[PDB]
């Protein structure tokens, strides 16, 4: 339910 | 490796063309080919890795989670039996999910993680152990579902003590790493207090942080710590 | 085949599990299996084949038309010269789009048209044979690609010539048939006049017919017939 | 650019 992170990131 | 005739730069170009596409295993597979090549991969061609892993598990992740509940509800009381069909189905997911993630981990463990030496690219790896030991964590339940559990434990902590030495608390890589350690132990290690302390944390020092930041930079790191923000406002 | 140990229930039965989780290729290989047991296929479980190599086949034309696009720029005046791994991942989907469709006019082959001898079979597993050689033709530049159009053609019109005879203008295969004949004069065949035509005189027909129908069938009806309005729409 | 049908049909 809880939002991860972006997978691009910089 | 079936990538083992294609130029380094031929397998990169093609991971960005793929991504134009939305072909993630195909990303994947160039990516590992080019991972495979044994060199070290720069800021953007370490992103495209993790897109194309990211998307790959993800599909796995969603369908094992529309399965689990099928399976669940299949064991409730007064459910009619339909036989193995559910759990072999879950199963053969659950197989391919770990694959993807066991590939994701060599790939770490051999030799990316040991060469980097910069702390932008020794988080960004350690983050990405975390995570793939993250999501084994999600579908664990035997013996060593304790054992998946502290791996990604460890790998995100130690993440975590390099970006706080070596960058600031703005940048989207310690920022996700923080999220994502924070989901860890909201989701994972039945930590929910753990998960809301390090997320406002998280969100305040780099708050504090942001006059710092050109336009540009400012943009990329309230992405993130809107993020937070969102998960704060689910787990309070 | 990797499925010839499962029993036949137990294909169809993981067919619809893979189709709630999304797994479309899952989906077309339990379907797939299921037609090699060589019985022959009822209503629902035509239409699980046909939506999963459906999905199957569409994110591949999905990809196609973009690494297409992207090499036809590849090819304008003043454009930089990349080398060849535009065309080659390009070649390579391709390549997997025909094998896919190859699969498809396969099972259709051996034997399920040979056996189908109801309209409703017969004419869905025909206006299948035609979509196939459509999808091919989207794709083909060489020496077969008249053979290929033709071979469409010739599917869509026996498929045509049953359903007219044998289905009342209202039905969803009949209706479907001739929307997808109708994009195929429009985009393959060079003939959008007779697109036009077919369109309009499909939904007219249809709408004459309505009102012999239930409310349910009613609504499966008209469903297609606005996608015939909406063609005609963008034609006109 | 056209809508072709539906997968499903009865
Ligand atoms: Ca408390
Ligand atoms: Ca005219
Ligand atoms: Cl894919
Ligand atoms: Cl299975
Ligand atoms: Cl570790
Ligand atoms: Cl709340
Ligand atoms: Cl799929
Ligand atoms: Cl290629
Ligand atoms: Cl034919
Ligand atoms: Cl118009
Ligand atoms: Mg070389
Ligand atoms: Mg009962
Ligand atoms: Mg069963
Ligand atoms: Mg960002
Ligand atoms: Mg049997
Ligand atoms: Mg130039
Ligand atoms: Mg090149
Ligand atoms: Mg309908």
């Amino acid at each position: 339910r809880a939002h991860s992170s972006p997978a691009s990131l910089q | 490796g079936a990538m083992g005739s294609m130029e380094r730069a031929s397998l990169i170009q093609k991971a960005k063309l793929a991504e134009q596409a939305e072909r993630y295993e195909d990303m994947a597979a160039f990516m590992k080919g080019a991972v495979e090549k044994g060199e070290e991969l720069s800021c953007e061609e370490r992103n495209l890795l993790s897109v194309a892993y990211k998307n790959v598990v993800g599909g796995q992740r969603a369908a094992w989670r529309v399965l689990s509940s099928i399976e669940q509800k299949s064991n409730e009381e007064g459910s009619e039996e339909k036989g193995p069909e559910v759990r072999e189905y879950r199963e053969k997911v659950e197989t391919e999910l770990q694959g993807v993630c066991d590939t994701v981990l060599g790939l770490l463990d051999s030799h990316l993680i040991k060469e980097a030496g910069d702390a932008e690219s020794r988080v960004f790896y350690l983050k990405m152990k975390g995570d793939y030991y993250r999501y084994l964590a999600e579908v664990a339940t035997g013996d060593d579902k304790k054992r998946i559990i502290d791996s990604a434990r460890s790998a995100y902590q130690e993440a975590m003590d390099i970006s706080k030495k070596e960058m600031p608390p703005t940048n989207p890589i310690r920022l996700g790493l923080a999220l994502n350690f924070s989901v860890f132990h909201y989701e994972i290690a039945n930590s929910p207090e753990e998960a809301i302390s390090l997320a406002k944390t998280t969100f305040d020092e780099a708050m504090a942080d942001l006059h710092t930041l050109s336009e540009d930079s400012y943009k990329d790191s309230t992405l993130i710590m809107q993020l937070l923000r969102d998960n704060l406002t689910l787990w309070t």
